[PDB]
């Protein structure tokens, strides 16, 4: 339809092996409101994940936050995959470490 | 508060 | 320069019910209400310790102001499928956003009470108070309805009056949570490259409010285009992080400043990798 969402998939506390942490997708600037996201743990969605701060900017365009609870390791991979009317495809950033 | 409609 | 903003959604869905309503209340552009008309029990609900403080008729009243305002969308909702003469199985989009922004004394500096309608400006009340903006030929439509109905003066005597002497209120007993000061914690990491440079990167955590300004010097000077730089994102606890990185030759690493600027700190922190 009309704004393309932008997503960043980043932990809260800074990540280290073992420890348990929680994944953040954050998705903003899209419209309209309707919109699908899943977080996955190789290649398989996970089943607890919250929502948060559902609402707009100034923009008008709306943003959300969506979390669950990881725990991450060396060989694990993590990602987040959106589906919005405004693309063809759905989109999947994966979580880099170091970002 | 809020406001209305 | 504090702040009382309110920003109200209403999503029709044909053949899946009532359009979804909510509400969610802003001070300082922190969220502590919040409206969800798909929620288990919908009502007002607090989202920020301190407003739990107030007493179980002003939950009341809110609620009772929102599942008003939520019966005047779908109104509104059906209003504008005819002006713009669309089909009436599609999904569509009111937004309304309202409050009042305040200078260091307490009295008004800015009023705001605008409408969007499918993502575009549909009316908005200008800085006067007195008058209105429209769009296109639909919002005019509800411009001399407004006109004529007196909506302008009603809509003024909240944002001049109550709008103001509430947020004064919400200051008050929430003057901890809302106006503390977390500084950022600071640290670069590396990252050599495969084009066989690095990429210095940046870290600030954990800092509230949310704005900030990542910079990264050499000898002295900016580096404002070769940086890289991501929006500012919510931890999930009420803080914020953000990142800024560059591409530096092997080996002079020690030569690149990377400078952080946060009202929680009394100088600039400077760090090297």
């Amino acid at each position: 339809i009309q704004k393309t969402p932008q997503i960043q998939v980043y932990s809260r506390h800074p990540p280290e092996n073992g420890k348990p942490n929680i994944l953040n997708c954050y998705v903003t600037q899209f419209h309209p409101p309707h919109i699908e996201i899943q977080m996955l743990k190789n290649g398989k969605k996970i089943p607890k994940v919250e929502m948060s701060d559902m609402s707009f900017s100034k923009d008008w365009s709306f943003y959300i936050l969506a979390h669950t609870e990881f725990t991450p390791t060396e060989t694990d991979t993590y990602a987040c995959r959106v589906k919005h009317a405004s693309m063809a495809e759905p989109k999947t950033v994966y979580w880099d470490r170091d970002m | 508060r809020g406001p209305g409609c | 320069s504090h702040s009382l903003r309110y920003f109200v959604t209403a999503v029709s869905r044909p053949g899946f019910g009532e359009p979804r309503y909510m509400e969610v209340g802003y001070v300082d552009n922190t969220e502590f209400v919040r409206f969800d008309s798909d929620a288990e029990n919908p009502r007002y609900e607090p989202r920020a310790r301190w407003i739990e403080q107030e007493g179980p008729e002003y939950w009341e009243r809110e609620t009772r102001r929102a599942k008003g305002n939520e019966q005047c969308f779908r109104v509104d909702l059906r209003t504008a499928l005819r002006y713009y003469n669309q089909s009436a199985g599609g999904s569509h989009t009111l937004q309304w956003m309202a409050g009042c922004d305040v200078e260091s004394d307490g009295r008004l500096l800015r009023g705001y009470w605008q409408f969007a309608y499918d993502g575009c400006d549909y009316i908005a009340l200008n800085e006067d108070l007195k008058t209105w903006t429209a769009a296109d030929m639909a919002a005019q439509i509800t411009r001399r309805k407004w006109e004529q109905a007196g909506a302008a003066e009603r809509d003024r005597a909240y944002l001049e009056g109550e709008c103001v002497e509430w947020l004064r209120r919400y200051l008050k007993n929430g003057n901890a949570t809302l106006l503390r000061t977390d500084p950022p914690k600071a640290h670069v990491t590396h990252h050599r490259r495969p084009e066989g440079d690095v990429t210095l990167r940046c870290w600030a955590l954990g800092f509230y409010p949310a704005d900030i300004t990542l910079t990264w010097q050499l000898n002295g000077e900016e580096l404002t285009q070769e940086m890289e730089l991501v929006e500012t994102r919510p931890a999930g606890d009420g803080t914020f992080q953000k990142w800024a990185s560059v591409v530096v030759p092997l080996g002079k690493e020690q030569k690149y400043t990377c400078h952080v600027e946060h009202e929680g700190l009394p100088e600039p922190l400077t760090l090297r990798w």
